[PDB]
RNA sequence: UUAAGUUAUUAAGGGCGCACGGUGGAUGCCUUGGCACUAGAAGCCGAUGAAGGACGUUACUAACGACGAUAUGCUUUGGGGA
RNA sequence: CCGAUAGUGAACCAGUACCGUGAGGGAAAGGUGAAAAGCACCCCGGAAGGGGAGUGAAAUAGAACCUGAAACCGUGUGCUU
RNA sequence: GUGAGUCGCGAAAGACGGGUGAGAAUCCCGUCCACCGAUUGACUAAGGUUUCCAGAGGAAGGCUCGUCCGCUCUGGGUUAG
RNA sequence: GUACGCGAGCUGGGUUCAGAACGUCGUGAGACAGUUCGGUCCCUAUCCGUCGUGGGCGUAGGAAAUUUGAGAGGAGCUGUC
RNA sequence: AAGAUGAUGAGGUUAAUAGGUUCGAGGUGGAAGCAUGGUGACAUGUGGAGCUGACGAAUACUAAUCGAUCGAAGACUUAAU
């Protein structure tokens, strides 16, 4: 648990990071939030791996309806490569994936910055 | 709120202008008063 | 609300001995030969 | 020997400077570039501008090496105020005081 | 080694004095401009369109001044002489 | 009689800038140097700015430029705390 | 000068990527998310009078920053039986 | 008792305001032994004090643990069967 | 387990400090999907199902690195010795 803005606000924060990080596959933050959201990404990991019509309708929960993807003149709306790409790379292991770097500090707001894969 | 001076051109031309002043002899001595001292501007 | 008097010189110093900064911690790199922060990175 | 470097009137304030001052008065170069680049702070990039001229002046007219060189004496003083104003409720107004600041460093060697 | 007793060192920081910078623009010196007066002169202009103004004119002109579509001045007569 | 907080209200682009609807009220603001000879060129830096260099008798006279006090602000230190 | 590095920084949901750049929480493009929707939408008039466009700048303002701007420079733009 | 304890801690019903009205006195403006409905309560806490919590130094070598008690404070009620 | 900060306490790879994992407690109340029966809304079986914040054991899978700093060498006098 932590607190970084209002309730709705967060959620949907929470929702566009994991639906960020997975385009490009690590981002650059503030500290706290890349925790928060190490919590989220490892539960879908997790949840990915079984593969089940029930576990795409649960991850749908958090990932958004559309984000469309381009890498080799193709298409992926960030769940087909889920649960195709993603949790085949770590069917060996278990969840806990996503180390944190403490890349550095801000300028303006002299922010902790960091960034996750 | 409603502020004070609430402007328009033609009130303004008008009676803080020029032919009004130079259409009475009070007008005419304002300006006169404008003059000795040298203003760049009348009616104003 | 508002103070009575002129606060000198004297107190104004003695009211800032703990304004200071402490200096950051710092480690040379792994073979790049230049200081940076303790559990950062280097950039 | 000695060496020296400035700005003038630049556009910082002195006390938020005068700190980034007192870590450095006394310690070796490259130690205290290190001790200003890292401080998540506005007064630094500034003065590592002032510095580094110091050594480059210091190397280029006085023949110097970087090694013996530390920082005896560091300082700065008040330059003009900018004077502006805020308005404020009923009418009233009070005013800015922005301000400057001329900075020195002398590098020595402490040598002849 | 043991007891009893006394004393200091410390300066985070400040104080007193000395030196060196910085701000800011007093003082000192100067004067382009003013003050009050003397002697003398003069003491009104205007439909033959005033005083005052606006707008415009210089190769480059934003303004001041000069000037008025002959416009950053034309002709004349006197003086001067680069 | 004044010599720049005086004298004009105004020594300088002043009844201006500005405030007011408008009659009207109304400011502050001088000095490089013998001469502009107003810092070529080099180094740092994005520039600003600085240090060198030189001109000049002098630049701690370099244009926010004669002198340059005090308040205030710092730096360092002999005695002390 | 003190107060004081204090009070405040003038309603509101932003996040990520990529670029530019000396340097980006704030600039441009893209992506998603959210907000108004008898209205923060659109055409006019009063009123203001060049703010308009493009290219360059970032000392001043901009209650931070700033590669940007209603700011600065240069040029250009307003057609009626 | 302590500013008839405490308004830089709260309230404002009363009360020494502007309105209006009743009885009354006054020729009148208006006023009361009186009465009645309504009537804006500002302040970013400097020093002392207080509540709490921390840095420095000293306690004759430098540290980790444990603890005595000089002193101080708090508690101190009462019923029924 | 503390807490505004700092402080305090558990911990820092010779490691279970936090996160995640798998299990579990408790909470919630029968998931989706399938099939059946109903024209139908709906129910029945799959099945105390499935989901689950802070809670609790094992699990180094991830991150707690590397590094740097501070910190005594024991005064004198007298009496025992």
């Amino acid at each position: 648990r932590k607190l970084g803005r209002t309730s709705d606000q967060r959620k949907a924060m929470l929702r566009d990071l994991a639906t960020s990080l997975i385009i490009s596959e690590r981002i650059e933050t503030t500290e706290a939030r890349a925790k928060e959201v190490r919590s989220v990404v490892e539960k879908l990991i997790t949840l990915g791996k079984k593969g089940d019509l029930a576990s795409r309708r649960n991850a749908a929960k958090t990932l958004r309806n559309v984000e469309i993807l381009n890498e080799d003149e193709t298409t992926q709306t960030a769940l087909q490569k889920l649960f195709g790409e993603i949790a085949e790379r770590y069917t060996e292991r278990q969840g806990g994936y996503t180390r944190i770097l403490k890349q550095g500090p801000r300028r303006g707001d002299g922010a902790e910055s960091v960034i996750i894969e | 709120v409603k502020r004070t001076y609430q402007p328009n051109k033609r009130k303004h031309s008008k009676v803080h202008g020029f032919r009004k002043r130079m259409s009475t002899k009070n007008g005419r001595k304002v300006l006169a008063r404008r003059r000795r001292k040298g203003r760049k501007v009348l009616s104003a | 609300a508002v103070p009575k008097r002129r606060t000198s010189k004297t107190r104004k110093n003695k009211r800032r001995t703990h304004f200071k900064i402490s200096v950051p911690g710092m480690t040379e790199c792994p073979n790049c030969g230049r200081e940076y922060k303790l559990s950062h990175r280097v950039c | 020997m000695e060496a020296k470097a400035v700005a003038r009137t630049i556009r910082i304030a002195p006390r938020k400077v005068r700190l980034v001052l007192d870590l450095i008065r006394g310690k070796n170069a490259a130690e205290a570039i290190a001790i200003l680049k890292l401080t998540n702070k506005a007064s630094s990039p500034v003065i590592e501008k002032v510095l580094m001229s110091a050594l480059a002046n210091a190397e280029h007219n006085y023949d110097m090496n970087t090694d013996e060189l530390v920082v005896k004496e560091a300082y700065a003083n008040e330059g003009p105020t900018l004077k502006r104003f805020r308005p404020r409720a009923q009418g009233r107004a009070s005013a800015i005081n922005k301000r400057t600041s001329h900075i020195t460093i002398v590098v020595s060697d402490g040598k002849e």
